[PDB]
């Protein structure tokens, strides 16, 4: 049905966005679960950094997973049918009859019309 | 290369350790090293107990400045980041301006290839065969410069008379209606859409040549011959890359305009109404036989 | 907001992430550096909401989008022909032919 | 991240383990190969870094000593202790605010029951072009 | 014209006159072996066409139908009556007085026999009967 | 005649903006507007016919006449109608009722039905929109009741002026023996159903 | 030099010049007299 198509479509973007909105809470949220140092030992201390960086990474990842998903939104509200044939130039309305003209003496030229006659 | 150094040294933490726990379980050396196998037997390691052992201020030290360390690089890298983010949001922007420029305009938007862009149809006015602009990306232009599959630079269709000899005679060449629009990237989507016209007419033409030598008109392949009276070709073919002769111009301005005005009966006849009487006049096939009517009151006129 | 609008809407929502990061490099500035618990007391006041609000905006774009209901699908166009204004406009080169 | 999934089972692992890992000490046994087999598993036994990162931890303890040329005299682990406690702290805040938040309509899905009885009117219409009956 | 076709492949032509009358130098023994070909086909017949660069797309599907074309022009010609000369100035049928054209249309058929100046029906009806194509036009 | 044919309401408040996905890419539009009359031939004894296509459906067309002239009712194009029912076990697939498309010229019209003496009967006239694709075409429907019998002025009669526009893309065969134009038109107008999928929901009905 | 979530509905090498196959039947050929 025409109906899931879009209502499962947009509910993909709304999931993605639940995605990388929810990893970009929890990177961020856990950084200061890292921040604890003492009663640790100082070897225990290095995995710390990768940790930060991992959460960091993941957080501008996933904001750049947005910026896709943003676009994406745009492409959907963009793709819709124009409502009809959209204005260009109708600008000056050409001769009637020039054309015929034209049409006529060019297609009478060397002949001997006789008028229209009764 | 740092990879290969520190993961095959854990390989050798795997293959040691492997060798302490060989003193029992036996699921455990199996997976060394095939070299150390053949060479050590299994078993071999085993552990001492012995000492705190010892410890040093450079232990807490170390682990205050290297977690300022960490957490300022987070700082550092959130700020950049967020220099570069907010750059790709200018950069970014101009593109949709310009499709303020066309969709806030009224043109055709739609989903595109491998090129990740729109797929706006140019030819949103119509012709025969469809055209849809592949917007790209041109950093130079800061705008955003659109090509299709052409070779050539420009193009349209010149006319002319060949004489006996071939000379010129009667001659002309096709000119659109010029669009003044404000934004010139519309104005390269109404060029792009001549030039799908110029194709798609010239192209349905000398598709349609088929049988043009029912009453002596022929073809190289390459356009319109026109072999009528006193040895004469029409050439009407696409671009490269007195009073009575302005009224030979005229002759050409009944061709030129009239034939792509019978581009817009046959965009009327392409609507396929197909009427019977007319099937019982022509036998194929959607062909609007565009030219020999015309020079057919030019030959009744002869 | 309508056609563009919406689109629009998020083209200006662009610039209002980055500087979200700002805010966050200084929510570890506030204990890191500048060593006071009320700033980050302040921007765990912002930074939520300048990312969730924004996101919050973000899934009404496209939930309203779902009421918008712009198709998904890109018609296949017939072989289009001539527009109106393509026809008439050709009459005035035509004019022109003359 | 996957690595990430690495450290974390790992550094799980380093856990109360340290506490007995501290007393042990590596030595090979008795089926240990005696000729000339020994300096690997004395690579084994040395506990040794890259030379070029051990000089980095101590270009980090030299070099914050330069920082201590810079504040020759600056005490501030003592309330770093509660730096990192106002870190404690400041990520409960930082969830309290988080669980004050609203987080993520279904009408559009009775748009659909338009349709539905919509579908029913059609059968509607058609049985009148069918049967017509009044 | 309702198949209708050329394969394309590979020959060999060995054959001891040339082969081992020299052989051990100038000649080897072996080759060993393959060259080209292209095997006309309906009906009843296979052209053996030589094939050598330079070459154009268009000729295995011209000049071999042009071939056939001209075969054509003496096939009606000898089908024909002395009375009326078919020529290859251009099918030159001869319906006193008028003299005009007989060809067969390159490609998809409905030949392109021509009147000499606007023809009326008479192209119109022997293409047509082309194009129902039984009943072969010579009587 | 053997007609191939779906069905989809479309809601008013969605309709023109599906025609813009429509007639822009499509022939038309063409308004339609014809004087129905479904006599019913009560007839004796049983087993009748009796099936809905079995009572006769005189079919003027009138789009192009005036709403109040009064020339129309025997001077105005008529037809009529019996028609085959669509196939049985005809499930999702369009229905192929084959027709018998009547066409008339007298001053005499309505009139041999009751010279046949059938019985008057429920009424309409079809109104929708029509869009070509050479010999097949979709036909959105719009059957509004006329506001008298024999009267061709309007306000007419819909179920609900909020009224469905039963979308109905179609064909028709001139004979089923072949499987040609079967599966050959079945194909191109479920690709026709691929397009209206872009914006609606086809199905068959039991007919 | 060296060398050199989007879009799916749209409009409506192989360096080797099929080098791969003529490779391919190279290695049908070159037993092609000894098999």
């Amino acid at each position: 049905s025409f109906q899931r198509q879009l209502v499962q479509r947009t509910n993909t973007l709304n999931s993605s966005i639940d995605n990388a909105t929810l990893t970009i809470l929890s990177r961020f949220q856990d950084i200061l679960d890292i921040a604890i140092n003492e009663g640790k030992d100082k070897y225990t201390v290095a995995p710390e950094v990768y940790q930060i960086e991992c959460h960091t990474v993941s957080m501008v990842r996933a904001v750049e997973q947005l910026l896709d998903v943003s676009r994406q939104i745009k492409s959907y509200w963009l793709t819709n049918s124009l409502s009809t044939s959209f204005p260009t130039v109708d600008y000056s309305e050409p001769d009637l009859e020039k054309v015929k003209r034209t049409l006529t003496k060019l297609q009478n030229h060397l002949l001997e019309v006789s008028l229209i006659e009764p | 290369e740092q990879i290969m150094i520190a993961q095959t040294e854990c390989s050798l933490a795997l293959d040691m350790t492997s060798l302490l726990l060989s003193k029992f379980k036996e699921n455990s050396i199996e997976t060394i090293s095939p070299f150390l196998k053949s060479t050590v037997p299994p078993s071999s390691l085993q552990f001492s107990r012995s000492q705190p052992p010892e410890s040093k201020e450079s232990d807490a030290t170390l682990a205050k400045c290297w977690k300022e360390k960490s957490l300022t690089s987070s700082c550092k890298f959130l700020f950049e980041a967020k220099e570069r983010l907010t750059s790709v949001v200018e950069t970014e922007h101009e593109y949709y301006t310009e499709l303020v420029k066309v969709k806030e305009a009224s043109w055709p938007l739609f989903n595109s290839q491998g090129s990740n862009h729109l797929s706006v149809q140019y030819s949103c006015l119509g012709g025969i065969s469809l055209g849809l602009g592949l917007i790209r990306m041109k950093p130079e232009s800061k705008s955003f410069e659109v090509q299709s599959s052409l070779l050539y630079s420009q193009a349209a269709l010149k006319i002319s008379i060949l004489n006996k000899d071939r000379d010129e005679i009667g001659s002309s060449t096709w000119s659109w209606p010029s669009q003044n629009c404000n934004s010139v990237l519309l104005k390269d989507i109404y060029k792009l859409q001549e030039i799908l016209f110029e194709m798609d007419i010239w192209n349905s033409l000398l598709q349609e040549a088929q049988s043009c030598g029912n009453q002596g008109v022929n073809f190289t392949g390459d356009e319109i011959l026109v072999p009528i009276s006193d040895d004469h070709v029409v050439r009407i073919t696409l671009e490269t890359s007195k009073q009575e002769k302005e009224l030979l111009k005229c002759l050409c301005d009944t061709l030129n305009a009239i034939a792509h005005i019978l581009f817009l009966k046959h965009c009327r006849k392409s609507d396929r109404r197909s009427q019977q009487p007319e099937l019982y006049m022509a036998i194929d096939a959607n062909a609007p036989l565009i030219l020999r009517p015309l020079i057919f009151y030019y030959n009744l006129n002869q | 907001s309508s056609d563009t609008q919406q689109v629009q809407n998020i083209l200006e929502l662009e610039a209002k992430i980055p500087d979200i990061l700002s805010s966050a490099g200084k929510c570890i500035e506030a204990i890191q550096l500048n060593n006071s618990l009320e700033d980050f007391r302040k921007y765990s006041k912002e930074f939520l909401e300048t990312v969730e609000f924004i996101s919050t905006g973000l899934r009404r774009q496209a939930l309203e989008l779902e009421k918008a209901e712009v198709p998904v699908v890109s018609l296949q166009p017939k072989k289009r022909y001539a527009s109106t204004p393509l026809s008439n406009l050709i009459f005035d080169q035509s004019s022109k032919l003359i | 991240n996957i690595l990430l999934s690495q450290i974390h089972s790992l550094s799980n692992n380093l856990a109360a383990h340290s506490h007995t890992l501290q007393t042990t000490s590596i030595y090979p046994s008795l089926e240990f190969p005696v000729k000339e087999q020994e300096p690997l598993l004395t690579t084994l036994l040395r506990t040794k870094a890259l030379p070029e990162v051990e000089e980095w931890e101590a270009n980090t303890l030299q070099e914050y000593e330069a920082s201590i040329s810079s504040q020759p005299k600056k005490k501030e682990a003592n309330d770093a202790y509660q730096k990192d406690q106002l870190w404690d702290q400041a990520r409960i805040i930082f969830m309290e605010e988080r669980e004050n938040y609203s987080w993520f309509r279904q009408l559009e899905i009775d748009r659909a029951t338009e349709e539905q009885n919509a579908n029913q009117m059609l059968t509607d219409i058609l049985s009148f072009m069918k049967s017509g009956k009044r | 014209q309702l198949g209708h076709y050329i394969h394309i492949f590979v020959n060999t032509q060995p054959i001891s006159a040339f082969e081992r009358t020299l052989s051990s130098k100038r000649s080897s023994c072996e080759y060993d072996h393959f060259l080209l070909l292209v095997e006309w086909h309906h009906d009843g017949i296979v052209e053996h066409v030589p094939l050598d660069d330079h070459m154009d797309a268009q000729h295995l599907l011209l000049l071999i139908t042009q071939k056939h074309a001209q075969l054509i022009l003496e096939q009606i010609r000898k089908e024909l009556h002395p009375n009326i000369f078919s020529e290859h100035v251009g099918g030159g049928l001869k319906i006193h007085v008028f003299d005009n054209e007989i060809i067969v249309k390159v490609n998809s058929v409905t030949g392109r026999l021509v009147l000499s100046l606007s023809p009326p029906r008479h192209l119109r009806a022997a293409e047509k009967n082309i194009a129902l194509n039984t009943q072969p036009p010579a009587q | 005649m053997q007609e191939l044919y779906l069905l989809g309401v479309v809601p008013s408040r969605r309709f023109e903006a599906v025609v813009n996905s429509l007639s822009k890419t499509l022939d038309g539009p063409k308004t339609i507007l014809e004087f129905w009359v479904v006599y019913r031939p009560k007839d004796v004894p049983p087993n009748l016919p009796r099936q809905p296509d079995s009572w006769l459906r005189l079919c003027s067309n009138i789009e192009s006449h005036d709403e109040t002239d009064t020339e129309w009712s025997k001077n105005t194009q008529w037809s009529m109608y019996l028609e085959g029912n669509s196939e049985p076990k005809r499930e999702d697939k369009c229905g192929i009722r084959p027709v018998n498309r009547a066409k008339l010229t007298n001053g005499s019209v309505t009139e041999f039905v009751e010279k046949m003496g059938y019985e008057f009967s429920h009424e309409y006239i079809i109104q929708g929109l029509e869009y070509f694709f050479f010999d097949t075409t979709v036909r959105i429907y719009q059957t509004l009741i006329p506001s008298q019998q024999r009267s061709i002025k309007p306000p007419f009669h819909p179920m609900n002026e909020e009224q469905p526009w039963i979308l109905h893309v179609y064909t028709h065969v001139a004979d089923a023996s072949n499987q040609v134009a079967m599966a050959k038109a079945e194909a191109n107008l479920t690709k026709v159903k691929t397009l209206l999928s872009a914006f609606c929901d086809l199905k068959n009905v039991r007919l | 030099d060296n060398l050199e979530e989007n879009k799916n509905q749209s409009i409506e090498p192989e360096d080797f010049s099929v080098v791969r196959a003529f490779m391919q039947s190279l290695h049908s050929s070159k037993e092609a007299p000894d098999v």
